[PDB]
């Protein structure tokens, strides 16, 4: 079984420059566990990053929470890179505020 | 609270 | 309404060198509340929720020694699946397990279950009358008769109509204000301009509890369905649940749609109109 992964990436709350946030990457629907996740900020890793305990769902596909603290500004992008069996290559997608 | 047991296939 | 108790196991073998990454978790509804990792440094049975350490050193020996003995019987479990599939020990392979117990409004025994999955598919699962087993092919046909004569079955009956249902209510009793406490949606919306003719117009739901919520959009007081999209409920972080949905709309017409909000911590369904 292989199973592609799903990812949504967002904040925790509504989000307003200079005020402190959480940055959220959920990657579901996946097969077998092994993956890698990575939080961007304006292309180059972030390091402070915490994920949830590995758990899975009636049809046994896996699901992780990753986050971390951050506070946006105008100017920083943010984004999810993901890299599992099932990709040719990494999968990054874009924070966007809605 | 676990299962006390978990029997082998 | 009603609430459950539920474990997942996760094990996961390594050929090249050393034993199996082993990961369990402990629910109440929707709220982790413990935790083994085989790759953490405590290799003690780990809190995730407040009113879960109010239990004394005992509680949480005779969780870590359950929850070994769980990851010994993964790890047989990875040797004797590779042998009864004829696998060579080059592959890393998956072993998965959900048990649990269900209690309804009332707090009394309701439902049971314990499924297993071999790198991602059915293996062998109780069946609900808790007195037989349903194997997905052969292999767990074997593993179907060893069980039947070693009464496991039995075994497993007691714990989820009995203790499970016990630990449950205690847990449920003593994380009150959490465990028993709805959180509604807080609800708004959003528009977006994709051209001159075309609108887009999202419903949100953010930081409500249980996970369990339906959104639907309405036009003229009619359910419609095409095109609209509606994300995987997602998780805040902070214990509760996000979720939205979205429609295309005619640019002018965003009047006549409503989004329709149902949600165990609302008394009467909420309607948003843009």
């Amino acid at each position: 079984i292989q199973r592609t992964p799903k990812i949504q990436v967002y904040s925790r709350h509504p989000a307003e420059n200079g005020k402190s946030n959480f940055l959220n990457c959920y990657v579901s629907g996946f097969h077998p566990s092994d993956i890698e996740v990575d939080l961007l900020k304006n292309g180059e890793r972030i390091e402070k990053v915490e994920h949830s305990d590995l758990s899975f769902s009636k049809d046994w596909s896996f699901y992780l929470l990753y986050y971390t603290e951050f506070t946006p500004t105008e100017k920083d992008e943010y984004a999810c890179r993901v890299n599992h069996v099932t990709l040719s290559q990494p999968k990054i997608v874009k924070w966007d505020r809605d | 609270y676990l299962s006390p047991i978990a029997s082998p296939l | 309404g009603s609430h459950s108790m539920r474990y997942f196991f996760t094990s996961v073998s390594r050929p090249g060198r050393g034993e199996p990454r082993f990961i369990a978790v402990g629910y109440v509804d929707d709220t982790q509340f413990v935790r083994f990792d085989s790759d953490a440094a405590s290799q003690r049975m780990e809190p995730r929720a407040p009113w879960i350490e109010q239990e004394g050193p005992e509680y949480w020996d005779g969780e870590t020694r359950k929850v070994k003995a769980h990851s010994q019987t993964h790890r047989v479990d990875l040797g004797t699946l590779r042998g009864y599939y004829n696998q060579s020990e080059a592959g890393s392979h998956t072993v998965q397990r959900m048990y649990g117990c269900d209690v309804g409004s009332d707090w009394r025994f309701l439902r049971g279950y314990h499924q297993y999955a071999y790198d991602g598919k059915d293996y062998i699962a109780l069946k609900e009358d808790l007195r037989s087993w349903t194997a997905a092919d052969m292999a767990a046909q074997t593993t179907k008769h060893k069980w039947e004569a070693a009464h496991v079955a039995e075994q497993l009956r007691a714990y989820l109509e009995g203790t499970c249902v016990e630990w449950l209510r205690r847990y449920l009793e003593n994380g009150k204000e959490t465990l028993q406490r709805t959180d509604a949606p807080k609800t708004h919306m959003t528009h977006h301009a994709v051209s001159d003719h075309e609108a887009t117009l999202r419903c949100w739901a953010l930081s409500f509890y249980p996970a369990e919520i339906t959104l639907t959009w309405q036009r003229d007081g009619e359910d419609q369905t095409q095109d609209t999209e509606l994300v995987e409920t997602r998780p805040a972080g902070d214990g509760t649940f996000q979720k939205w949905a979205a429609v295309v709309v005619p640019s002018g017409q965003e009047q006549r749609y409503t989004c329709h909000v149902q949600h165990e911590g609302l008394p009467k369904p909420l309607t948003l109109r843009w």
